[PDB]
RNA sequence: CGGCCGUAGCGCAGCGCCGAUGGUAGUGUGGGGUCUCCCCAUGCGAGAGUAGGGAA
RNA sequence: GUUUAUUAAAAACACAGCACUGUGCAAACACGAAAGUGGACGUAUACGGUGUGACGCCUGCCCGGUGCCGGAAGGUUAAUUGAUGGGGUUAGCGCAAGCGAAGCUCUUGAUCGAAGCCCCGGUAAACGGCGUAAGGUAGCGAAAUUCCUUGUCGGGUAAGUUCCGACCUGCACGAAUGGCGUAAUGAUGGCCAGGCUGUCUCCACCCGAGACUCAGUGAAAUUGAACUCGCUGUGAAGAUGCAGUGUACCCGCGGCAAGACGGAAAGACCCCGUGAACCUUUACUAUAGCUUGACACUGAACAUAUGUUCUAACGUUGACCCGUAAUCCGGGUUGCGGACAGUGUCUGGUGGGUAGUUUGACUGGGGCGGUCUCCUCCUAAAGAGUAACGGAGGAGCACGAAGGUUGGCUAAUCAGGUUAGUGCAAUGGCAUAAGCCAGCUUGACUGCGAGCGUGACGGCGCGAGCAGGUGCGAAAGCAGGUCAUAGUGAUCCGGUGGUUCUGAAUGGAAGGGCCAUC
RNA sequence: GUAACGGGGCUAAACCAUGCACCGAAGCUGCGGCAGCGACGCGCGUUGUUGGGUAGGGGAGCGUUCUGUAAGCCUG
RNA sequence: AGGACCGAACCGACUAAUGUUGAAAAAUUAGCGGAUGACUUGUGGCUGGGGGUGAAAGGCCAAUCAAACCGGGAGAUAGCUGGUUCUCCCCGAAAGCUAUUUAGGUAGCGCCUCGUGAAUUCAUCUCCGGGGGUAGAGCACUGUUUCGGCAACCCGAUGCAAACUGCGAAUACCGGAGAAUGUUAUCACGGGAGACACACGGCGGGUGCUAACGUCCGUC
RNA sequence: UUUUGUAUAAUGGGUCAGCGACUUAUAUUCUGUAGCAAGGUUAACCGAAUAGGGGAGCCGAAGGGAAACCGAGUCUUAACU
RNA sequence: CCAUAGGUUAAUGAGGCGAACCGGGGGAACUGAAACAUCUAAGUACCCCGAGGAAAAGAAAUCAACCGAGAUUCCCCCAG
């Protein structure tokens, strides 16, 4: 494919993170999004990191 | 294990795990036991 | 001296899995499909594929109904 | 002489109270972005050896 | 607001829609022929169409 | 001349002659772990290797490819060396958190570094090529080469797929893996004629040896058992043995070979086996050999790591002396080389010279072609499932919105009513839209999961509800990705982050586990 | 080699219809016997029923040589 | 003089016939080639098996050669072929699915057997509750088709379809209830398998020519 | 014998006699049977000892968890309806 | 040159053979992995040297785990 791999890693410095696929192409802006971070368990920011 | 060819299930399953070495020094005793030491004192060496 | 065919997908096991009348537990699949040939009634769930399954323990039953002349199914809570 | 275990076996199963054997789930050691959640949840906890594969294990793991 | 989901909808009976009875097609079981297809006994029996219904 | 002892004598091999190429002598080369030996008691008019094959006339163009030869600017590059950075440990310092010298230690890999390779040239009697490296010259040509083909024309014959002479349309000649000729030679291939004949028309007779009879001696292959006929049919599909029928008194002897799918040899073709062997190569992996450099054996001056000089290691297959009746060997003297050569360890290159092996399956035989996983439809016989090298198409993604939710909206076509739309095949869906537009957003949440579907299994799927935390909505509610069904890869080995779960005397650490992920 | 009713032969001994007889199997019944399994009652009865078999599974036996029983027993 | 010529010995081996359980495991007979040479022959010697030797045929190396012979590793391995020995009684398959460097092998499942345990568990029939999209039919839809009216559309008339459906059976299948019958015929777990080459016939079909004792499914 | 299928014109056997093929050891599981029973049993060895001694061990009476660890529970999870 | 090499004689010993066991120097392949190269077979077969009635090993620069053991060899366990 095209879209590549990414972490999504959480600002709570947990080290908790998601994966996801990017297309970084058309969308080279760093994603980011709120999602439930288990360790402190709240929903905190979510910043786009190399996998 | 061969089943014809197939990636066999003690192949195609992954390992886990690793072992305690403290668990091999490591003993469960019941208590019909306490009764078959010598003396009413039951410690290590009197189970022993 | 060669097809440029000769090949098929993996039959999907689709279908009604429980008829009229069957006494279902709760969680139960009543039929697979493809879209919504039936149509979820009263106690029955429709999944992300569209399969039909039982939200309560009872017996199946199927309904025409409504102005589109749609297939129902419900659970009769038995 | 005595049976040889095929140890490869023993590092994957192990035997339960009844006699039955415990296995981890297969298809959690990678390529894991693409699998949902839900799936890769359902795999984390131990399995049961099914009853069809039961022989090939009991002949793998004499000592078990 | 509902039940119902065209006998209930349109148009202004003209259509849609519903619809027997009988016959026909098919067909389970058993039997038969001249066997690419049929027939007989028995059971089941359409679809289409016909009479009719019908302006919920 | 030589050859397949025992089915091939030849056009094959050799050959004198020719050419290329290596080789300066302790020759190259070969046999040898080595010492040595052959080459040769030879020395470039010599020796080895390779190709061609007397002689005559000759031997054209191509150096792009692969070799070989030469080159050395630049790039790349081994062992070696170990700069620099990051870790572990702990003297000590910190209430602790933590920090942390030295040492020891794990890791990193700057710099140094030869040949090779890339690179730049040359070379075809190198391997080769001859419409772009260059487009086949001379000569020859339906040929030991020509498929079409018995080419066409001429000759020879009554009649000639052969032969001879031509032609050129050379399927697919061609110049030392030589071209074209060529006197002589040949148990060599083809064709014609005279002579000659039982080769033949078409056989006859005769002489001998067997065959036949008698006496003596006395085998063999084969053999389930036999009371062992024809025919037509039947039938594991070609019958002495079955059915029907016909014919046939019992038994030898000489003869003949139509049948007993006769005898002989577990088919050599063909396929199969994850059989074998030997052979090939720019198959894989190695490796002898060859070659590179570093370190060792291995030293001293002087000059600017290279160079000169030196002698004392080391070499000597120069000379002479002695052991000694000895051309081996050793010791000695001396000359010549000389820290080179050479050998050991390490190291890069090269390496069918040699070795071990691999080189799939399906398949209306095998091969060639096609195919191999996943999705949709049909075949599929109104539950599920269902085959073929059956009939038709698609996938190996996309999307932070094209996802969630709230509010709204309705198509094609030219009145109509979804004939449109759906990110992409087909099918089933879709108006309460799942289709179209906008606002706010991250539920494309984490832990779990009653129950169920589908699989031999590994697995895969659907799922209300519970806990935590969240978005949208006034609220009921909805949300654990997308209308659904393709968009995928077990295990091992390892990488990264988290987690003192483990921690081989103890504290740590390394490594391992567990969770996330590659 | 008749060679396209199995043959003889057939004008029905063919074909169609109707009917009643008979033949016909290791099927069914009769008589006698053996064995498996299940009931029902006391290892025996009563009762029902079953018994074709390749691969193959299960059950039960025969016989052979040798050891004990056996310095016994049989045997010039 | 001569790898000169003709021709015995001698060395060969071109042709034919015979022989082919031979007189002979390569010869005999008639002819044939070389016959002073790169000739031939006696005796002795040397070269050894991935090795020799080869005027080169993979020829020859003791009737053996694309790696001699003998002994050993050794009972190599053989998913292949063959064979597997007394008796009676009971039950009794499969030739399928899935996977496989798999396809004539093997594994799990299916089917056999033995044991144990358990529910009216199972079957037939009757009644009841169900979903169908096949047969048939039809032509609004997707396509195809003919005629006519108005060469399109439209209207009327006529057909055709595995991948058409505004219709739609019989059967089959799932579930429920009730009798009767059946040696539990059912399911689970455990010991032991075999089998995974099927054949023909009927019915429904694909393929082939509604060819095949053809081929591929379904079902009896 | 091999097969879908063999009188087969598929295989094997001329005949007879003798010989000729599921064994043995050690592990392991299940069945039967015997002993003892919450226990059972010893190995080497000692013993002239088929005795007797020898309980080193092994199996069993507890599991769960990767593990520390907890324990009729335990693991999972911040926590389980 | 001293010498040393060399030479001669005497004394003492060796040499060769032998089935296994033993120590050492070298060291396969078939085979298994359902192919095969790592791996296996296996330090086996085989070749070679040497010894003895046995050989070898042997008196801790050994283990252990903060308690302790006390050279080597062999047997049963630990444990597939
Ligand atoms: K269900
Ligand atoms: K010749
Ligand atoms: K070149
Ligand atoms: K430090
Ligand atoms: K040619
Ligand atoms: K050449
Ligand atoms: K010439
Ligand atoms: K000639
Ligand atoms: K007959
Ligand atoms: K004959
Ligand atoms: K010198
Ligand atoms: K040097
Ligand atoms: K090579
Ligand atoms: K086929
Ligand atoms: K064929
Ligand atoms: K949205
Ligand atoms: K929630
Ligand atoms: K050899
Ligand atoms: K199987
Ligand atoms: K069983
Ligand atoms: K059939
Ligand atoms: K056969
Ligand atoms: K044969
Ligand atoms: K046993
Ligand atoms: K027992
Ligand atoms: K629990
Ligand atoms: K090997
Ligand atoms: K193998
Ligand atoms: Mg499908
Ligand atoms: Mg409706
Ligand atoms: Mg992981
Ligand atoms: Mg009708
Ligand atoms: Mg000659
Ligand atoms: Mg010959
Ligand atoms: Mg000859
Ligand atoms: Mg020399
Ligand atoms: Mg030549
Ligand atoms: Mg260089
Ligand atoms: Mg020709
Ligand atoms: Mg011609
Ligand atoms: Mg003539
Ligand atoms: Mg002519
Ligand atoms: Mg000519
Ligand atoms: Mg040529
Ligand atoms: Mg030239
Ligand atoms: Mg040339
Ligand atoms: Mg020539
Ligand atoms: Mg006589
Ligand atoms: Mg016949
Ligand atoms: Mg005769
Ligand atoms: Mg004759
Ligand atoms: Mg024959
Ligand atoms: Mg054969
Ligand atoms: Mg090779
Ligand atoms: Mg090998
Ligand atoms: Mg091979
Ligand atoms: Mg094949
Ligand atoms: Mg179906
Ligand atoms: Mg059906
Ligand atoms: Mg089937
Ligand atoms: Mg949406
Ligand atoms: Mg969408
Ligand atoms: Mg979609
Ligand atoms: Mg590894
Ligand atoms: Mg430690
Ligand atoms: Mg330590
Ligand atoms: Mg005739
Ligand atoms: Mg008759
Ligand atoms: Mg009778
Ligand atoms: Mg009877
Ligand atoms: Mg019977
Ligand atoms: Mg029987
Ligand atoms: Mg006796
Ligand atoms: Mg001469
Ligand atoms: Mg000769
Ligand atoms: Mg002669
Ligand atoms: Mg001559
Ligand atoms: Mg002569
Ligand atoms: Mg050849
Ligand atoms: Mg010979
Ligand atoms: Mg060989
Ligand atoms: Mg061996
Ligand atoms: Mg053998
Ligand atoms: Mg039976
Ligand atoms: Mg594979
Ligand atoms: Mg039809
Ligand atoms: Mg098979
Ligand atoms: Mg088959
Ligand atoms: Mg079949
Ligand atoms: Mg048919
Ligand atoms: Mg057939
Ligand atoms: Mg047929
Ligand atoms: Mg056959
Ligand atoms: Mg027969
Ligand atoms: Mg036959
Ligand atoms: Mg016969
Ligand atoms: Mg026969
Ligand atoms: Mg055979
Ligand atoms: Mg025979
Ligand atoms: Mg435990
Ligand atoms: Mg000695
Ligand atoms: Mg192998
Ligand atoms: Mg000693
Ligand atoms: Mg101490």
């Amino acid at each position: 494919g095209i879209r590549e791999k990414i972490k999504l890693v959480s600002s709570a410095g947990t080290g908790h993170f998601y994966t996801t696929t990017k297309n970084k192409r058309t969308k080279p802006e760093k994603l980011e999004l709120k999602k439930f971070d288990p360790v402190v368990r709240q929903h905190v920011i979510y910043k786009e990191a190399k996998i | 294990g061969f089943e014809g060819g197939q990636m066999p299930l003690y192949r195609r399953l992954p390992k886990f795990g690793f072992t305690s070495r403290k668990a091999a020094i490591t003993a469960e005793i019941r208590l019909s036991d306490l009764a078959k030491v010598e003396g009413g004192v039951v410690d290590l060496n009197t189970l022993k | 001296g060669s097809t440029r065919n000769g090949r098929d997908s993996e039959a999907k096991r689709l279908g009604v899995k429980r008829f009229g009348g069957e006494s279902v537990l709760a969680g139960s699949i009543i039929v697979r499909q493809r879209g919504t040939k039936f149509h979820a009634g009263a106690n029955v769930g429709c999944g992300r594929d569209h399969t039909l399954f039982a939200k309560a323990d009872g017996k199946v039953k199927f309904e025409v109904k409504g102005p589109k002349n749609r297939k129902f199914i419900s659970i009769e809570a038995e | 002489p005595k049976i040889k275990t095929v140890r490869g076996a023993a590092k994957r199963f192990k035997k339960t109270g009844k006699g039955g054997f415990k296995h981890k789930h297969a298809n959690l050691r990678h390529i894991l972005t693409k699998k949902a959640t839900k799936r890769k949840r359902h795999l984390r906890p131990k399995a049961m050896v099914s009853k069809g594969d039961l022989g090939l294990v009991i002949a793998c793991l004499p000592y078990a």
